[PDB]
């Protein structure tokens, strides 16, 4: 009853490693499971180290497989992304399934988060949907994913100590608890907490500032710096924001930002890079140049 | 810079 | 002195075969950046009104000063990549060459300069190699050729045909070779021109060059950029005589976009831009396959499109149109603005539609219930049987 | 148990959702097979024949198909039917359609018993050709390769004088296609017709106003070139093939660059040192990038089939002073690009010369910011040594490999770590132990996981050539040593290695010195490091004793199936069922 399935996953994933997209009939069925798997979880995940953050991917997925190849492969190491999976790139589709089945799949060896993108929205906006029918012929790979991307968790707690989420903070809420009540099984709001978390921004201009994306704001240092204090935080760890040097560090080193997709958009020339939290959770930063392709 | 919700 | 007609023919040859590599940053004397500021506000200042000397020494200037096999590109292959995001490769040498073109234009530009100066010294191979041109400088580079181009086209009317024949020459191999080239946006704009002041009866070979080369740049996947411009021409083609309308009409709606949400968008924005100069009888002669479709619009799940397609119902002259015929359309578009809508999630095109519906009320009452009748008929029988 | 399905496909092929039109176009073979020759013959061509699609997805089916029908429209006796349909498709405007049907159109012509070309086939490229739309004469370019050969010999001249029509067109588009052709149709013709007939519409399409058509003339040259005796090629070949060499048009220089080596070759032995070899300086010597790198690339080439009897010295006098200069490039691409290839001069020029001059450069490279040039030249020093003496090479090279050993870019460091297990047998055992060892260890402690991997690899590699003997005393310790280090990412490498060394060291050491440490770590707070000895233990376990198998093994690897993480779980029983241990 047990080999009935777990065998097959580590097939999909073997293929879709190879970069070949799972079957429309068998997305769905990934995605499926993904779900019950998923509604269990928190809106604040709480997982333990060691592991490594990973932030942004945008579709690049050869760009993700060089990711791999230097902070080690799963289940063999711990992971934890913080959203945007889909846009921008040319294999959407193959990187999120993949990224999926693995959740399915070790389910307690990677951690992954909504970000800006996991919206309906955005996905037909930016990429994503068209490259559903370029790649599918019909609509149903997207709304099939479009549905899991509601059960993704919106943030993270590593052993208590780190915070973690796609954007930041948020006026609407002080506390983690103040975030456990949420309600994520929804599409992001154009406003609200929640859309606030999966858009803030940190900034330079002190206090709560209104972001010049169109959603979401702009904390700063005196905001971030409560915060940390309040809840008990050491450390909160974002990724939302292209940082041309792979990684930043802002707010006195309080809150730090983490974009994972090389040379991003295929047009940017950045760096990309991750962070590994070990078995006494310490900042050790691997930056890395997109995958010759 | 290719266009604000972000290069 | 007062015998000038060698002190340029001097002059010029002086900047001519000049010729000076900007791709070192060496042997910083001008000399040029001003032999030519000065051949410039010498024949621009009205410092003249005389100086047709039978001379081509400017031609030939230009003709050796432009006239190049243009780099290898600077941008991406093109799968991956979106032209519209592409970083314009400023070209050095621009500081000089800004004033070849400059000057070259404020030449044959000016008045009691004839077209028998140049008849025989701006020779279809001078035509020609200006064309390749058209390749990259941001505008600038372009934006020049652009205008000269057009030009040399409204003064001999001697290599309008060549102009013309070469410009398609470019969009073919654009089309089906290589899906790629920068100057189809200018070109475009300088297409607008010409049609607009064609033969009042039309030449049979333009409907050639709007039925076989216009229509099929819509195909192109890159059409993010010349798109409006095209279009453009696409309209002041059928204001020009509204006879193509039919066949145009017919061709967007075969060539319309399947899995490129922004083309769609496009299209159905082109679309309107045509339904507006529609002419009455011809309408008639799409509107059935035209309304089919853009039923298919409305019913889209792409927001972005749905959307745009509604947007139809804000014109007055489209929606006059679709009273005159509301008989055969209102049945066509209804099955979608009165589609079930209560399993989406833009929790906002529920509303945008129960006003267009709204609005066909206050049209034709009768006919809007009447089908509403048909509809929820027809509707109940497939809720009947289909549940066994 | 019946024909109605078939029977409805022969009715969905109008039915109008184009999506099922096309599958049962897709299909269209069990059609004329369920339909029966005499039928297909007479029936589902001529609709096929008489029916105008639009969709271009159905219409490349369509053109794809037809191609086969060689057997289903009754055999080469028939098989002039196919024509009609394919010589519409071959007009299609969307080019993909059209040129599948050109594909075809030849696939099947094959078949055509001359009498039928002569009368069928033949007056289709007639008439394609004689088109008023540019795109039927395109295609009708690629249509006479296939059947000049069987027609008469007074069918061939007019198929020639056609040939040479499309090639002398107004649009460039159809003389670029005549122009691409140009070779295979050379390939056809009697010898005589090649000179008299070819070789000027070769010159022409070579001097073309468009420089787009110029090049692919250069193409050209080469597949004529070879069907032309030596003699001649200095009278109707050379001009042009120089000419192309110097065009103004970079786009045409640079053919001449890329398909140099397959133009000297063709060329001649002799002509090539005469004419090629300056030539070849220039394209180094070039303004433009790419004519510039475009010629790196086919410097060892060249060199390997230059003449017997003038290699060695053309190479020294003329070659090698120019690549001097390149080394020196500003253009990454061309530093790059000759920088893979200039080693492979090292066997040519001898022991000698190589390291008094090319072994400087190997230097220029392996020390060149541009990790490609570095990249591109580290990959080859499996090599060097078989010139200049082992010895030179530890002397004059093995200290700037021994740095990039450990650059930044992983790609180079991991470039060496591959390079290894030769420079170690090569320079002997004794020196690694002395100064190489900690290299290929600190490299089991790299940041990048690809790094680490692969030098765990690299150690099997060692271990084959230094026995397993050196392995317990030189490398088995500080491997172990590992299993401490917090960061359970490389605390975990020590049962990877293991993993490794095993399959080499005999069930003894195996047993007395990996064995116990697979088991001391079974028991580690980090799961991801439990579940991994799991595999490990089903990985080093045939090579255990049965003995030690149910000993050891099993009674731990039982204190693992009831583990908390499932992931540990999973592998413990998956290590079993393997291992045969219930
Ligand atoms: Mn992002
Ligand atoms: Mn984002």
């Amino acid at each position: 009853d047990e080999k009935v399935f777990t065998k097959e996953l580590d097939q999909w994933i073997e293929q879709l490693n190879e970069c070949k997209q799972l079957s429309e009939s068998q997305v769905k069925s990934l995605c499926e499971k993904a779900k019950e798997i998923l509604t269990k979880e928190s809106n604040v995940q709480e997982v333990r180290c060691p592991v490594t953050v990973c932030g942004d991917v945008h579709g690049q997925f050869h760009d993700l497989m060089e990711l791999f190849r230097i902070g080690g492969k799963s289940p063999d190491t711990n992971y934890l992304f913080m959203g945007d999976y889909v846009d921008r790139g040319y294999y959407s589709v193959e990187t999120v399934t993949l990224l999926v089945a693995l959740k399915v799949r070790y389910r307690e060896r990677i951690t992954i988060l909504r970000g800006n993108h996991e919206s309906r929205q955005i996905t037909q906006v930016y990429g994503f949907y068209d490259e559903c029918l370029r790649k599918y012929g019909n609509a149903n790979v997207w709304k099939y994913f479009t549905d899991l991307f509601d059960y993704l968790p919106l943030t993270a707690l590593v052993d208590g100590q780190i915070f973690c989420l796609h954007g930041g903070l948020s006026p609407s809420i002080d506390t983690l608890d103040h975030i456990r009540a949420l309600d994520r099984l929804q599409e992001v709001p154009h406003e609200g907490p929640m859309c606030d978390l999966l858009w803030s921004d940190p900034d330079d201009r002190g206090g709560w500032g209104i972001s010049p994306r169109g959603a979401g704001y702009t904390f700063g240092q005196d905001i971030s710096e409560t915060f940390n204090h309040a809840n008990g935080l050491t450390l909160v760890s974002r990724a939302h924001q292209l940082v041309m040097e792979g990684y930043n560090w802002c707010h006195d080193r309080n809150v730090v930002t983490i974009f994972s997709a090389p040379n991003y958009c295929y047009r940017c020339g950045n760096q990309a890079a991750i962070m590994e939290l070990d078995d006494t959770l310490k900042y050790s930063f691997l930056q890395f140049d997109p995958a010759p392709r | 810079x290719l266009x604000r919700x972000x290069x | 002195q007062e015998k000038l007609f060698i002190q340029k023919l001097r002059q010029c040859c002086v900047l001519f075969d000049f010729v000076s590599d900007p791709l070192s940053d060496l042997k910083w004397k001008e000399v040029k950046r001003a032999a030519l500021s000065e051949m410039v506000e010498y024949i621009t200042h009205n410092r003249n009104v005389i100086t047709e000397p039978i001379y081509p020494e400017v031609v030939h200037m230009f003709a050796v000063n432009m006239f190049r096999t243009l780099p290898p590109s600077s941008n991406p292959t093109g799968a991956e990549f979106d032209p519209e995001e592409d970083e314009p490769t400023l070209e050095a040498a621009w500081p000089h060459l800004q004033l070849v073109y400059e000057f070259f234009l404020r030449f044959l530009e000016s008045p009691d300069f004839q077209p028998n100066i140049a008849k025989k010294y701006i020779d279809q191979k001078f035509v020609l190699q200006l064309l390749e041109l058209f390749d990259s400088e941001d505008p600038r580079e372009r934006d020049f050729l652009k205008t000269t181009l057009h030009r040399i086209y409204g003064k001999f009317l001697g290599l309008r045909a060549y102009i013309r024949k070469q410009i398609n020459n470019i969009f073919y191999r654009f089309i089906y070779e290589t899906e790629h080239h920068n100057g189809i946006a200018e070109l475009l704009e300088i297409l607008g021109s010409i049609i607009n002041g064609f033969a009042l009866p039309l030449k049979e070979e333009h409907k050639i060059f709007l039925l076989k080369v216009l229509l099929p740049l819509h195909k192109v996947k890159s059409l993010s950029v010349y798109h409006p411009q095209l279009a453009y021409c696409v309209v002041q083609f059928l204001e020009k005589d509204s006879t193509l309308t039919e066949p145009v009409v017919m061709a967007l709606l075969k060539y319309w976009p399947k899995t490129h949400s922004p083309k769609e968008v496009m299209f159905l924005n082109e679309l309107e831009e045509i339904l507006d100069v529609i002419e009455p009888s011809e309408f008639v002669k799409i509107m059935e396959p035209l309304f089919r479709q853009l039923a298919k619009c409305v019913s889209s799940p792409h927001f972005q499109v749905a959307e745009r397609a509604l947007y139809y119902w804000n014109n007055e002259y489209i929606m006059s149109l679709i009273s005159d015929n509301a008989a055969k359309i209102l049945p066509i578009m209804f099955p979608s603005l009165y589609r079930n809508s209560k399993t989406h999630w833009n929790k906002t095109i529920h509303g945008l539609i129960y006003n267009a519906l709204k609005l066909f009320m206050e049209m034709n009452q009768k006919l809007f219930d009447d089908c509403t009748q048909q509809f929820k008929a027809e509707k109940l029988k497939e809720k009947l049987k289909m549940k066994e | 148990d019946s024909l109605y399905p078939i029977a409805v496909l022969i009715d969905e092929l109008r039915n109008e959702d184009v999506q099922l039109r096309l599958n049962s176009i897709k299909k269209l073979s069990t059609i004329a097979l369920a339909l029966g020759v005499e039928r297909t013959r007479s029936e589902l061509l001529p609709f096929l024949t008489d029916t105008i699609y639009d969709e271009d997805e159905v219409l490349l089916a369509l053109a794809e198909q037809l191609g086969t029908f060689t057997t289903l429209v009754g055999g080469p006796e028939y098989v002039h039917c196919l024509l009609p349909p394919l010589e519409s498709l071959a007009t299609v405007e969307e080019t993909v359609v059209r040129d599948k049907a050109v594909e075809s159109l030849r696939a099947i012509s094959h078949e055509h018993s001359p009498s039928d070309l002569e009368a069928h086939f033949v007056p289709l490229v007639k008439r394609l050709a004689g088109g008023d739309w540019f795109t039927s004469r395109t295609s009708a370019c690629g249509l006479f390769s296939v059947c000049y050969p069987r027609v008469s010999s007074a069918v061939k001249a007019e198929l020639r004088q056609y040939f040479r029509n499309l090639c002398s067109d107004d649009t460039p588009m159809v003389r670029r296609a005549a122009a691409s052709k140009l070779g295979e149709f050379a390939k056809v013709l009697e010898l005589d017709n090649v000179k008299s007939e070819i070789i000027p519409m070769f010159s022409n399409l070579a001097s073309d106003e468009q420089d787009s058509v110029r090049l692919l003339a250069v193409e050209a040259c080469v597949n004529i070139a070879q069907l032309l005796p030596q003699e001649d090629l200095e009278a109707l070949v050379m001009p042009t093939l120089r000419q192309a060499a110097e065009d103004k048009s970079w786009r045409v220089r640079y053919m001449v660059a890329d398909k140099f080596t397959e133009l000297q070759k063709a060329v001649g032995p002799e002509i090539t040192k005469t004419d090629l070899v300056p030539a070849f300086q220039n394209l180094m010597k070039d303004c433009e990038a790419e004519v510039r790198a475009a010629a790196s690339h086919k410097v060892k080439e060249f060199c390997e089939n230059l003449s017997a009897d003038c290699r060695e010295n053309v190479i020294m006098s003329q070659i090698l002073p120019c690549i001097k200069e390149l080394v020196s490039d500003a253009n990454q691409h061309v530093k790059s690009a000759l920088a893979s290839v200039i080693m492979g001069l090292s066997p040519i020029l001898g022991k000698d010369n190589t390291i008094e001059h090319l072994l400087p450069l190997f230097l220029a490279q392996l020390k060149d910011e541009c990790p490609e040039v570095r990249l591109n030249i580290i990959s080859n020093l499996d090599c060097v040594n078989e010139v200049i003496g082992i010895r030179q090479l530890s002397q004059s090279l093995l200290p700037a490999i021994v740095e990039l050993a450990e650059d930044a870019k992983w790609r180079v460091r991991l470039a060496i770590i591959e390079y290894m297990p030769l420079l170690a047998g090569q320079l002997g055992v004794e020196f690694f132990d002395e100064k190489l060892n900690s290299l290929c260890m600190a490299w089991l402690v790299d940041h990048v996981y690809a790094i680490r991997e692969a030098a765990t690899s690299n150690l099997k590699k060692l271990v084959e050539k230094f026995g397993k003997e050196w392995a317990h005393a030189t490398i088995i310790p500080k491997v172990l040593a590992m299993s401490g280090d917090p960061n359970y990412l490389h605390r975990m490498t020590t049962l990877f290695c293991i993993n490794v060394l095993s399959e080499v060291c005999g069930q003894d050491i195996t047993t007395k010195h990996m064995l116990p440490t697979v088991l001391r770590m079974a028991g580690d707070p980090v799961a991801n490091v439990r579940f991994n000895v799991a595999k490990s233990l089903q990985k080093i376990g045939p090579i255990l004793d049965n003995s030690t198998l149910q000993s050891e093994v099993k009674p731990i690897l039982e204190k693992l199936t009831q583990d908390q993480d499932v992931d540990v779980k999973y592998f413990a029983q998956e290590a079993l069922t393997v291992l045969s241990l219930a």
